């Protein structure tokens, strides 16, 4: 059965089906309440290459949603826009009454292809999606998300900046994925697993200050060295 | 059934005073209340309606107030011609609805 | 805007009668109409009304002692069944007034008409 | 009681709510758009509340995925309803002694 | 909180949350009821000139829709067809289970053009559209419905004929907008806001009987004199 | 109680419901249309029911705006029953007195 | 009682039902397909259990119709609680007597 | 109202609203159970001739669906897909989350040509179409189904091979309907309602073994005989 | 907006059904009218919003379609019915008044 | 229902794929049948439903479509394979009969 927390004392208890206590008050549906709470508050990697590998794709299984009513500010959130290599989408479009998780720090917005199998993309850890109080089992395309968990309670009787980071991801859905940040349409860096957000801002500025944005039509693509982190090679 | 009483059965005062009437209503009907003077061998004829808004062509002299349960009609500097009985109408429901919503009535001497 | 009243008589009890009410200025489609008697030296008294929908409404003391229906296109007339010595009275004849607002409402009874005489 | 068995926690919980409780405000036509009708929040005192939601969360998932499996619902919003009748259920559900331990009564 | 109504000897009262009553009773779920109940009720003006002066557009809101058990006979309803000038819709099609209001007596169907701002039209006194046993918030395209609102009862323990009326308009949803009554499809008459639907329906009569129907190619308004009220001018 | 502050009232409420309680009606293949499921009444007499119900119905519509503004459903089929469980937990909702002012409960 | 009045009773219920209660089974990616989550039993052994269920069924079909007929639901899911709230309100919906028959507030 | 059902002392009685039974205890809503019951198993004829007079078509009602949580093992589901003469289509396609019967021992497919008068497909004695957990009052184009019947209970406290058999059918809804058992794209059995399947998976083994299939481009239909019951003639 | 027509001179043979198609550049919520012009004469209304009959013009001349793709159908053509033909698109005059015309397409009998 | 075919004596040098499109009045449900017929000979069914094709056929014709826009698509064309072609509708026998033929489209090796 769904455990429910009960809150007395400032202490956190799980509730006790067989054993019926007293002390226990409940006056109104009010008290009921259901929390969201991300991942990220318990110490788990959130830059985009190790995100993205807790993502799988699978056919069989029919999504299911189940609402909450009280979330937790998210300091990174993800946009997927995935195409399978003829042109055909992957990830289905959002149904109505579907919305962007509200408050999200940097959004990280990830565009590229891959083999797209099966029918829609699960998480291999089991969490939710949690978009705007709706948290889903699958990945809707273009709608901003935030991976985390549902918890359901019984209260005792009683600015905003967002940023937008863009990505480019080849072979995604495999092992073998190659990420690029993409600092203009035609100048892109390549991405490593150690990059917060700021560092990647940091990037962008230095490479618009600097003058090392692609002049000619093709493609530039840009590699940081390791050791001194500052000086960008290629 | 809203029940209108006329309180003053009868009024007499001396030429050029102010005579008041009061209307009071059983319910709260807000601001809906109509003033009828009937001279003798005629009809009636409008005064107020919605218990604050003067007729047409009527004079000034005739002034009505009160909202909720309880009206009141001052007529000032009294003249020989205003003597006739005063009726105070509610009209707080629809027109299909047909009852006894006329008053009693106030002579006035 | 002015309407007047036809046919009082003196009748024996039992025998039936009918008056007769017309307008001017206005139409019987934009307004209802009230019948209103009074017995000599005593108050007003609502008969009945007749809606410009073609229903009409009457009261509870005279459910069916009276009818009220619209003859031709500007005249309505009050019949009276069965009367008797205590329906001696000054009968008048209004239509309800509504400045602004819906139908169905009124404000006042604004023109009130010269009234008929009915003796029995 | 619960223990915290993840590997880090975050004592701090800023959150945001949809509930609020002025003039013309409540009006759709007048009223605020999709995005300004959330406020704000943060219970930055704690004695283990914290760290032990961010447990009961996990915990709650396996249940709650197992549920969800049974269903047939495309959206669920009847969770809550289900346990305050569950609860009441539990209470009372007939036969109720007086000095029983089923009882809440407590007799005066 | 939601208030609700109990039934108590004939009277009415708002139930008392922090006082718990013992009187009250509720021995089953057929006591429980809602009930919607029309706006034209407490006297509010019915005619089409007026009426839709009370709705506005709006963009940025999501539609909400909640049911009724029980209504009340309406003697007006509407129903509405809006196109922007470029010829596209403006009101969203219905969807499906919604239906239109089930006993009306006179139904004024309005076909015209409008600007029409935002996506949705939304009631500017905050009342809901009540269509059948599906009260909601905004207006659906081709579909009768009328102003009211929705009541909680906790009950005590214990022919149809239409007429529809066509209307022209022109620059709807605007303060400046241009409403024509429709005799035929060529002959229109210049629509006042003190024409009840009876003398509507007595001006087509009379036109008819008296040969005033164009009989050219194009189009002929009426206008009726303020004073006599019978004579149709131009 | 409850005044009617609206400026006219209408006393009759000549209502229509679904509600109904033969052969082979019930049957949907010989039931009767879309159009024909309803019934009709007319409560004409009323002390002063029907002027304090249309208040009534005008005083909710803030609070039932702001509900459904803070939900989530695209159509909301279960406020009665919310208010039937809080009707039943305000009743009885925890330990409950014989003799206190709080309980329903009457000793003899 | 009920008395089974249809031309034959089948004495054996060959069921199959969804609820079933392991490592990474409850995750949906590594879950069963959409076609192994249901389960098996035979109710055998019986003491008219069966041929009265078939009559139930038959007899419920008329207010089921009706009700869904009634409703603007366009898919139902909420029959059960509806039960179960009008069981906990007949048993407690106001004034207990402690020794009327309308409770179940046994003395001792 | 709803009857209900409770099981008390392996014997089960109708619950008695009026009165007030102290033995019935109802510890949780796990207590509560909805069960679907095929009509299968009230001795009813299950072939396709006799089966399909059960069904008619109507328009103006529209359809309703319900929950069910247990059901039984189908000897005999169906299958439908039907035409208008013109070329469209009768039934109605399948919503999202209808799915075909889980649990079918043969599933009689059969697809052909009707009239086709109303809109939707109810059934003439007033029992429900069973498919995956959901009873409907309609049928859905192509979804497996079986007829039966839904009942609540308060529960006391305390491999899998399908076939397909396929036919075809002329006129369907009429009172003149022909049906006949596909053997092959080109070899076809006169069908009568008094063969059970097993009786036409063994004429179908005799049908190949024989070298009874039409060898030409045209069609070849069968007719066993009543008597001997072994000699197809033609 | 780029109104496409058949662009031919078409022939058909008395007795024949002739169409004409004319495609647009992007979607036009079905605001077309056709006219028939004859040489020298000024052009005449013959369907308008794609569908209706415009008065005093035989049944004989259909429009039907949609979106961005519209049919005139002529059905047994006759000798007088030999001109230019032209689609046109338009708008409500409560807002813009914009328009544009076809290229024109000619019929020989 | 009238069917509009290419109307075009197409000519395609051997072992090229030609394309014939046959266009409807209305949607007609996929009921099409391709039929060719060589000067002289008595016609010949290929497709059948559209998109089934005919027992002795080679795979070689194609036949697709839906809605009002049908296509046959004869690959790697060769010397007798020059007829005229046409597309048929057809009802159901149990309760009509009606069909309607196409134009008619030449093709030259
Ligand atoms: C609630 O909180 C608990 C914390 O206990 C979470 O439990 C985690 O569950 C996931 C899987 O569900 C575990 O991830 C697994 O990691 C294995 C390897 O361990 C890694 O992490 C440990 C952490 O100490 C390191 O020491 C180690 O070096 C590894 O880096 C993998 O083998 C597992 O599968 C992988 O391999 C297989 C086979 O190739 C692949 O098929 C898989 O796709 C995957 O690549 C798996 O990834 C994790 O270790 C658990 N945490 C702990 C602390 O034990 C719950 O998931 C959480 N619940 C929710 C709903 O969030
Ligand atoms: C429940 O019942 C109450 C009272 O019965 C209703 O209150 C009404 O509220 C509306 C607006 O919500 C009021 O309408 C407004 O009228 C203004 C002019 O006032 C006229 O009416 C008053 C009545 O007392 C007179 O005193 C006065 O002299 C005028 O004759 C208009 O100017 C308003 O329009 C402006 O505001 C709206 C909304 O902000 C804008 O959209 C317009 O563009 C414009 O700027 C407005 O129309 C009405 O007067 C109130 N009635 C009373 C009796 O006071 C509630 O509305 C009702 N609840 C529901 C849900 O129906
Ligand atoms: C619960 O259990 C009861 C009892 O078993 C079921 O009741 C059955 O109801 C159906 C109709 O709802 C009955 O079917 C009817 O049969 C009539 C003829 O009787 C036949 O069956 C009897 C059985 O003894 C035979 O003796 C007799 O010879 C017949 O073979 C028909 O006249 C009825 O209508 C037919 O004719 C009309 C007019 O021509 C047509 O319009 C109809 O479409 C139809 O063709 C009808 O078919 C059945 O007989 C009842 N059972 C019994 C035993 O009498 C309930 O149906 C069941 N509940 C559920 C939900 O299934
Ligand atoms: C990367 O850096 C460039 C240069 O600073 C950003 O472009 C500027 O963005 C600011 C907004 O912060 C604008 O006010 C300027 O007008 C922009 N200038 C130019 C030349 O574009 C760019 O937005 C940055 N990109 C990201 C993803 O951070
Ligand atoms: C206006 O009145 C005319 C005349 O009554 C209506 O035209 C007739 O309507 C009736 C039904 O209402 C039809 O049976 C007749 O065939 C109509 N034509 C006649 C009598 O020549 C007209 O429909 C009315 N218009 C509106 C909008 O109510
Ligand atoms: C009818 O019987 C024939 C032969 O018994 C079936 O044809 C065989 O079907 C099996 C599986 O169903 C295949 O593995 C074989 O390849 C088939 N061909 C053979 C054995 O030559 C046929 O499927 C049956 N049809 C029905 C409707 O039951
Ligand atoms: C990815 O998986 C494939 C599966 O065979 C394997 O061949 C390949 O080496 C893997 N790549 C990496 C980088 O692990
Ligand atoms: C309508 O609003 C516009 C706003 O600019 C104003 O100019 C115009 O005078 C208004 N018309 C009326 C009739 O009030
Ligand atoms: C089917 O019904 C029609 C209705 O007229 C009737 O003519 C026909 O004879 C019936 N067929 C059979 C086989 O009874």
């Amino acid at each position: 059965s769904i455990p429910l927390g009960v809150i007395h004392n400032s202490t956190l208890q799980v509730s006790d089906v067989d054993k019926l206590v007293c002390r226990d008050k409940l006056s109104s549906t009010n008290q009921l309440r259901s929390v969201g709470l991300n991942l990220e508050g318990n110490g788990v990697a959130t830059d985009v290459p190790s995100a993205t590998k807790r993502w799988g794709f699978r056919s069989g299984v029919p999504p299911k949603v189940v609402n909450y009513e009280a979330g937790e500010w998210a300091e990174n959130c993800y946009n997927l826009e995935i195409k399978k290599p003829d042109g055909s989408e992957c990830l289905p479009a959002a149904p109505d009454g579907i919305r962007g998780f509200p408050r999200c720090r940097y959004v990280h917005k990830v565009s590229g292809t891959g083999p797209c199998a099966g029918d829609f993309a699960f998480h291999k850890e089991g969490a939710f999606f949690l978009y705007d109080r709706l948290a889903s089992t699958v990945i809707y395309r273009g709608t901003t998300f935030a991976e985390g968990v549902v918890a359901f309670l019984i209260l005792p009787q009683a600015g905003y900046y967002s940023t937008t980071i863009r990505y480019q991801a080849t072979g995604f859905g495999t092992n073998e994925t190659e990420y690029l940040f993409e600092v203009d349409n035609l100048t892109y860096v390549q991405l490593e697993s150690r990059f917060t957000p700021q560092f990647l801002l940091q990037l962008n500025e230095t490479i618009y200050t600097s003058g090392k944005r692609s002049n000619t039509t093709g493609k530039l693509i840009w590699k940081v060295n390791p050791e001194i982190d500052t000086t960008i090679g290629e | 059934d809203v029940v209108m009483t006329q309180t003053p059965a009868s009024v007499s005062e001396p030429v050029g005073g102010t005579v008041t009437i009061k209307c009071q209503a059983s319910q709260s009907i807000g601001s809906n209340l109509a003033w009828y003077q009937q001279k003798p061998g005629q009809p009636p004829k409008l005064l107020i309606y919605a218990a604050s808004t003067l007729a047409s062509g009527v004079p000034s002299r005739f002034k009505g107030s009160g909202s909720g349960t309880e009206f009141t009609l001052t007529i000032s500097d009294l003249e020989c011609a205003d003597a006739a009985t005063y009726y105070c109408q509610c009209t707080y429901y629809d027109s299909s609805y047909v009852y006894n919503n006329f008053g009693g009535g106030t002579e006035v001497v | 805007q002015s309407v007047e009243e036809s046919g009082g008589r003196l009748v024996t009890p039992g025998t039936p009668l009918t008056l007769t009410c017309i307008v001017s200025g206005f139409s019987l489609s934009n307004y209802y109409m009230s019948w209103v008697r009074q017995v000599p030296g005593k108050g007003l008294e609502w008969i009945g009304v007749i809606g410009w929908s073609g229903t009409s409404s009457y009261a509870s003391w005279a459910k069916g002692r009276f009818t009220i229906s619209k003859t031709a296109s500007t005249t309505v007339d009050l019949k009276i069944t069965s009367p008797t010595t205590e329906d001696t009275a000054t009968y008048f004849c209004a239509r309800v007034l509504y400045i602004g607002g819906g139908f169905n409402y009124y404000d006042a009874f604004d023109p009130w008409g010269p009234g008929t005489l009915v003796t029995v | 009681a619960i223990v915290n068995a993840q590997p880090k926690c975050n004592p701090n919980l800023h959150y945001w709510t949809t509930q609020d409780e002025i003039g013309l405000a409540w009006i759709p036509y007048f009223g605020p758009a999709a995005e300004g009708i959330y406020t704000e929040g943060l219970m930055h005192n704690q004695d283990g509340l914290i760290c032990g939601l961010r447990q009961l969360a996990n915990e709650t998932t396996q249940a709650l995925q197992l549920f969800l499996r049974a269903t047939t619902e495309l959206r669920t919003f009847s969770i809550l309803n289900r346990k305050a009748i569950d609860f009441l259920l539990q209470r009372w559900g007939g036969t109720c002694h007086i000095l029983g331990p089923d009882c809440c009564i407590e007799p005066h």
